[PDB]
Parts: structure tokens; C-alpha cells; sequence
DNA sequence: ATCAATATCCACCTGCAGATTCTACCAAAAGTGTATTTGGAAACTGCTCCATCAAAAGGCATGTTCAGCGGAATTCCGCTGAACATGCCTTTTGATGGAGCAGTTTCCAAATACACTTTTGGTAGAATCTGCAGGTGGATATTGAT
DNA sequence: ATCAATATCCACCTGCAGATTCTACCAAAAGTGTATTTGGAAACTGCTCCATCAAAAGGCATGTTCAGCGGAATTCCGCTGAACATGCCTTTTGATGGAGCAGTTTCCAAATACACTTTTGGTAGAATCTGCAGGTGGATATTGAT
């Protein structure tokens, strides 16, 4: 059973995302604040994605489902499956 | 022994990562987090691969974005280290609290 | 039997853009020039970004356009940047940009 | 259905020796269908705001003005008009 | 020039019988209804399209409500909705 | 009427008309207009109920835009649902950043 | 000059509704600039909705529709 | 000669204006600004009484909120005086620039 | 802690602008009954691709040590905004033509709707082509110690 | 500025993977061509409600004084970045069964399509009514000073 997979987003991966974000120096508290932010972000897209899946009486979340979900949030994504 | 002063490798890595475009989060770990959050919302749910990839594309896009704004609040503060309150300010003004 | 796309002098499918305007249920009726004008705009819009993507690629010694090229082309253009200010081009990266106060030394 | 072959023509038109990857073509497809839906909807709406049951080259033009930034809109209006005018006198 | 103003007035009374409402207030309530109507209609329209369907039925209306309204608000809005349909059907 | 058939103050028949003339779809089922109307009555009720309270609270009987504003923003959910809506003549909630108050 | 028509007292008042206690001198010309860029975006879209209808009169609905597209939905003037 | 101290009257003004709902900008100077900007878009225009109201209602509403975020950006930087750069940052983080 | 100036809160008074009550007219709903059409669920099922188990290997996460430096907190100072009383220049308010915003009638260019015939973009099947990913190496910067 | 340690650069070189290449099938498009319907431009017109302007009125500009705030320079203690050793778990290459998506045909409950009869929610003219916003009195909380 899947539990605590939020820790699967390693300090290293969060450090790399910040470099792209152009961040030079990071505080120790940042990593946990970020898991939180990423957690909420995902709970929101997947809820919607899954809501779309259910309405089509399917059992598989398709990329379209994620794509429609993102559009509903003003985070339109190009190029997907 | 040779040793770069603190922050040199960091600039090195900003330059580095801003040139590439590969996802910076381990795949399998991320997929688990997706499956977890999904199944603690509904069951018997399968995922197209590309579906988990769209979600990673978006998440990283979202986080890198957040980090630039966060990095800006810090410089406004005359700091170079993004702190939690920076993310909070950014997130708020961004319209996710506020 | 000339296509409408050629009648209009376009690469883009006027007949197709006309169907989609019906299946999209946007209004009771669709004028004849509606699809013609719209495929004209869509063609114009894709030629504009491709012009830029292609350049980005030349500047990258690459012959084939890839997502980062579309990304670099879109973010470097004021107007495309605004038109897609809420679109995320997957596998595109970001624009190299490091705040000044971060660089070392002085002057 | 895709816009791929059409994107390819134009592509070859601007850059005769350049190719496009599939992901890139994929994003170019997403792009087209996106602009297509915004202009459509802006048009659709405009008509209802005017108690008009028909979308025409005139709603499309306004939609294009409301949706596209500065210099792009100007040029897009031309292209649209030019094409309508041409197709108009061809039959 | 239609407006939900009279129906708004009805509802008001069932909730605050002694309470009245100024014009400007009543106009805001009108925009408010028109707004959610469009937001709900649109999402439903959209849902039918993604599923290549021709009809916007209450199933559509329902899901859209789940997508648009905040949790608990959505909870009741669904019940309310479901109840209204049940009543309408179970009627000669 | 249909509203009466479904037990509602809102105009089911009208809502139905508006769903057709709205070009939202080729066809409109019979429940949709009923279900939707139910939700508009309910949402309407929720806001009026809170704003009525806001009026009693300020010692007034007739509700004004300011009472719609106060009911909306002082409510996590409705405030979310109207997060990008500006209510004319509503004003803002009374709020002062603590750090700006005189040093007691 | 009209933009200068938006006065310091008026601007200082707005800021107060925003819970602002102390206002730097440079904020006023900065402010008018925001407002200028604001109106321009809205008014253009409204004037456009105006012309589409072939009117020589901007109607409050043309502003409401404008605002809706800017993502600034405004309840009070219909719709 | 009793005199109030810096910020005491302002604070009382905050209180004051957060209760009222009226426009804080005078109608005429504003109508003039709206008209001049419109003129650059289409000449010989006439504005409905309500159209100008809406625009004003929206502008103050807009400006007011921009002020709350600025105040927050000032406070984030251990200040209490909202400065230009404080507005600058807010608008950048709202996408009004990026 | 002690006055002394102001501001703020409150119980009450009352004209009036705007909310309410009443009648009447009415086209445009919205309800209702007939009968013709159809979307999409149900039932069978082909077939894509999702999950998942297996294994070998190094790309990378983890955890530790060390010290450079950046953030936090304290002090100090010049300059900048807040508060005020003076003063009048502009906005505000109530009135009066006429310009267009709409309500209505006309009628033709243009959009269904239907039946065919024709051209095509999608494609799955196989197979030849090619841009660059990624590995190598060694000449040119970038850095940091002295 | 010199010098040793490292990283960055970049042009040459080879190989798999993904792209450009065809043969033919072709349902579903898109085109062509009467026949029948109609939406909305176009010209005419009355009624609002908008632009203009006069003069009653309610704020704003202006100069002064100074309190206190932001910017600057300083100090120091702790926490984050660099460098390193170690070893695990992710990535990769493959294969298998079976779920559950998506295709195809059947076919009735539900929906569009008039057509007829009833009701009703919007408007316009008129009179009645009433919730509260400004207005006053007077007590009392708040603030700034000595």
C-alpha cells in the first residue's frame, strides 16, 4: 500500500527545480513547504481529472482528463497524452 | 585542495538547469505520489502513462514558476535565500490565499 | 472542383474549419467567410511562431524544431508571450535568466 | 484528425530546410486547436451579445481583435480580410 | 427585459420574511445568478463535447456543479438538485 | 408549472429556454433545466440568508450591496466561488495589518 | 492634464481603504500609471464591443463584457 | 495647540474608509480621464451614465486591491511605507508583467 | 497620574428618495396534446496498453563534516512624509435641447436541407533514410589561492 | 598579476531511434447543384437619456514643522553550500495476461417539431408608503501633553 510517497520528492529534486527557477540560496524549511505546495497542487488537478474520468464512466485517467483539468485551472498544457 | 567558494556551483547549476528541459523529479517516485493521491479519492483507477507525464510536466512547470516569484520576493527583502515566508507571500499575492 | 482553401489562397482547410465550427456549437448559423477568415488567421498565426521556432533552432545549430525551440521562440516574443501567457509548452524549459544581485563581484 | 500536414506545409514555406519533431508537432497542434477555440468562443459570445443567430466573418474579425495582442492582431486582420475578399471573387 | 429579480424576491421571503432588498442589491443578485448559470452551462456544454455527446442532461449539470462549486457548497447543491429532479419525475 | 412540479420558486421553464438558446448543446434533456434551476435557487438562498444576517447585524432591514459583500467575503466557500467577482458598491472588509497598529 | 486630474487626496484615500498607513511620495505618479494602463485595456475592449454593435455610444454592458474578459467580472450593471 | 501624531489620523482614516463604500475619486476628473483614453480608440464617442460608473467602480476596486498587496510587500520587507518598488513587485507577481 | 482637546458612539427626529401596492394591457412565454425522428445505452467483442514481475548496474540520493558568509538584531542619523490651518479653484447639482438608441416594416443575399459524385487526409504495414544523442579528446575560459 | 585545479567549449565521429518515405484502401470529407427558408442590413421614426452649461457647494493645493522611519554601517552566531564516500533504488530492457477501452449493431425511451390554448411576468401611469441618512444633544472613550 502506498503511504508517505510525498517523501519521494527528494531534497535534491526540489533543489534542482529551484535552480531552474533561478534560485541561488535555499533555506532548510523550503523543502517541506514545497512538498505541501506540490501536494495541494496535485490534489486539485487529480480531483478534477478523476471527476472527468468518472463522468465518462471510465476507470482509466487519460491524459485528456489531466489536460481538461488543467485547462479548468488556468494552467493549459500543450503537447499531451 | 581545490574548493569553490559557496554559491559558485549554484550559479553553475542555475545556468545548467535553465538550458535543459528534462523533468527534474524522479519518475517512479512521482508516479507513486500520483497514484497515492488518486486512490485516496477513488478506486479501481488506472492511469495512461502519458497522463502521469502531463501531471509531471504541469507540476514542475508550476513549481519552477513559483520558485521564480519566490526568488523575487526574497530579493525585495534584500535576501538571496528564499525562505518559507517568501513562498507564502508569493502564493498569496498570486491569488492562492491573499 | 477547386477546394475552398485554394479559392481563398490558403494551406489550411477551410472545409474542415467550417465543420468544426458546426460541431463546436457556437451559433445557429455559420457564414461563408467565417471559416475562410479564421483559417486565414490560424495559418497566419502558425507561420509566425514557426518562423521564430525555426530561427531558434538555427541559433542552436539544430535542423529539426523541438519543443524548447517553440518555447524559446514564444517567450522571446512580446506578443506571443502575451497570447500564451498561461500556456505551458511541455518539455520547453524556461528562458535563461539570472537576477543580477546573484552574480558575484561588482561593476 | 490533425493539423499536422497543414503545419508542415507552412513550415516548409518559412523554413524550407527545417524539420519538426513529433512532440513539437504535437504542441503545434495543441496551439492551433487552442487559438481556434478562443476565437470561436469569443465569436459565439459576441453574436449572443448582439441577438444574432449567425457567426460571420465580422464576428471572427472582432474576436480576433479582442483576443490577440498588438501587432499580431493588426496583421491577422489583414490576412483574414485578404483571404475573405479573394475567396469572395472566385466563383 | 427579463431578470431573476422576482424569483430572487420570492426566495428572499422564505429566508428572511421581514427583510427587504434595495435595487442595486437586486441587480447584483441578478448578475450573480446569470453568472453561475453561464459557468454551469458552459462546463456542462464542455463535458458533453469531451464525451462526444449531443445532450446536456442533468448528469452533465450535476458533474459541472462538482467541478465548479466549493466542496460543502457543492454537497448541498447536488442534493438540492437531485431532490428537484426526483420530485419532478415522481409527479402526475 | 414545472417549477411547481419540481417544487421550486425559480423558473424551470425559463432556465430550459435559456439552455437551448445558449448554444451549449444540440439537445437539452428535461431534468437538466430542472436540476440547474434547483441549484440556482439554492445558491441564491445561501447568499440572501447570509446577507440578511449581515443586515440584521448592522441593524437594518433592507439588504444593500454592502450586505452582499460582507456575506460573501466572510465565507470561505462563497468567497471562493466569487473569488474574481467585484461587487459594485460593496467596499472592503474591515482589516488592519497588526504591525501597523500603535505600539501599546 | 487629465491623469493629473486623479488627485493625491483621492489616491491617498484609495490606499487607505487598502489598509495602507504611510505613503511614499513617489507612489502617486506610479499609481496613475497603473490606472492608465488599466483603463486602456478595458476601454479598448469595450470600445471594440461598442463598434461591433455599430453604436457611437459605449454602453455599460460593453464595459461589463470587457471586464469579464480581463478576468475582472463586475456584478451590478447587468449580467 | 493640541496636534495628532504621525499615523494616528491615517489609521483613523483607514478605519473610516473601510466602512464606507463610496467612490474615493471625484466623478468629473475621472470622467474626463476615461473619455480621453477612449478618444485614442475611436473618435466622437458618447458614454452612458452607467458605463462610466461601472468603469470607476472597477478601477477603484482594482486599485484598492493592488494596494493591499503592496502593503503586504512593504511589510514583507520590514517596512510600513508602501514604495514604488513595492507596487512593482506586486504587479510582476500577479502576471501584470510576466 | 493629571486636564484638556477631539473624536466617537448613541438614542432620537424626520423629510424623501426610492421601495411598495394597485389596475390594466398584452405579446410572448410556457403549458399541452399528436406523431415523427433519433441519440446513445445495452449487448457482443476486438484489441490496445496498462500493470506488473524479473534483473542488472550506475546514476544519484543520502548523510556527514566543515567554514564561509548571509541573515538577524542593535544603533545612529539625516531626510521625508504626516498633520495642520489658510484659501479658493474645481467639482457638484438641477435644468434643457437633440442626437442616436432602439422599435418596426420591408425584402433580398445568403444560409439551410437534400441528393450525389469526387477528392483526400488518415493509416497500418515494411522498409529505407537521417539528425543528433552521447562518447572522446584536447584547446580555451573560469576560479580561487597566493 | 601568476599559477594550478576544473569546468565549458566545441568541432569531429559513429549508431540507434524516430522521421521522412510509398502502395494502396476508402469512410468520411469536401465539393457540386437545385430547392425552400430566412436572418438581419437598410431606411424611417419616436422617445429617451446624454452632452452642455449655469451657479450652489464641498474639497484640494500649498507651505511649515518635525517625529519617526528607512537606509547605512557594524557585529556576530548559526545554517546552508561544497566536497566526499557509500550503496540503494530508479531506470532500462522485455515479456505476459487480461482488463477495460473503443468499435459495431440493435432499437426504444426521450427529444425535436409543429400546432393550439392558456398564464404570466414585464411595463407604464398613478398614488401610497416607509427605511434610513443626515442632523443634533450630550455623554464618554481616546490621545497627546505636562
Amino acid at each position: 500500500v502506498l503511504r508517505d510517497n510525498i517523501q519521494g520528492i527528494t531534497k535534491p529534486a526540489i533543489r534542482r527545480l529551484a535552480r531552474r527557477g533561478g534560485v541561488k540560496r535555499i533555506s532548510g524549511l523550503i523543502y517541506e513547504e514545497t512538498r505541501g505546495v506540490l501536494k495541494v497542487f496535485l490534489e486539485n488537478v487529480i480531483r478534477d481529472a478523476v471527476t472527468y474520468t468518472e463522468h465518462a464512466k471510465r476507470k482509466t485517467v487519460t491524459a485528456m482528463d489531466v489536460v481538461y483539468a488543467l485547462k479548468r485551472q488556468g494552467r493549459t498544457l500543450y503537447g499531451f497524452g | 585542495p581545490h574548493r569553490y567558494r559557496p554559491g559558485t556551483v549554484a550559479l553553475r547549476e542555475i545556468r545548467r538547469y535553465q538550458k535543459s528541459t528534462e523533468l527534474l523529479i524522479r519518475k517512479l517516485p512521482f508516479q507513486r505520489l500520483v497514484r497515492e493521491i488518486a486512490q485516496d479519492f477513488k478506486t479501481d483507477l488506472r492511469f495512461q502513462s502519458s497522463a502521469v507525464m502531463a501531471l509531471q510536466e504541469a507540476s514542475e512547470a508550476y513549481l519552477v514558476a513559483l520558485f521564480e516569484d519566490t526568488n523575487l520576493c526574497a530579493i525585495h527583502a534584500k535576501h538571496v535565500t528564499i525562505m518559507p515566508k517568501d513562498i507564502q507571500l508569493a502564493r498569496r499575492i498570486r491569488g492562492e490565499r491573499a | 472542383a477547386k477546394t475552398r482553401s485554394s479559392r481563398a489562397g490558403l494551406q489550411f482547410p477551410v472545409g474542415r474549419v467550417h465543420r468544426l465550427l458546426r460541431k463546436g456549437n457556437y451559433a445557429e448559423r455559420v457564414g461563408a467567410g467565417a471559416p475562410v477568415y479564421l483559417a486565414a488567421v490560424l495559418e497566419y498565426l502558425t507561420a509566425e511562431i514557426l518562423e521564430l521556432a525555426g530561427n531558434a533552432a538555427r541559433d542552436n545549430k539544430k535542423t529539426r524544431i523541438i519543443p524548447r525551440h517553440l518555447q524559446l521562440a514564444v517567450r522571446n516574443d512580446e506578443e506571443l508571450n502575451k497570447l500564451l501567457g498561461r500556456v505551458t509548452i511541455a518539455q520547453g524549459g524556461v528562458l535563461p535568466n539570472i537576477q543580477s544581485v546573484l552574480l558575484p563581484k561588482k561593476t | 484528425e490533425s493539423y499536422a500536414i497543414y503545419v508542415y506545409k507552412v513550415l516548409k514555406q518559412v523554413h524550407p530546410d527545417t524539420g519538426i519533431s513529433s512532440k513539437a508537432m504535437s504542441i503545434m497542434n495543441s496551439f492551433v486547436n487552442d487559438v481556434f477555440e478562443r476565437i470561436a468562443g469569443e465569436a459565439s459570445r459576441l453574436a449572443h451579445y448582439n441577438k444574432r443567430s449567425t457567426i460571420t466573418s465580422r464576428e471572427i474579425q472582432t474576436a480576433v481583435r479582442l483576443l490577440l495582442p498588438g501587432e499580431l492582431a493588426k496583421h491577422a486582420v489583414s490576412e483574414g480580410t485578404k483571404a475573405v475578399t479573394k475567396y469572395t471573387s472566385a466563383k
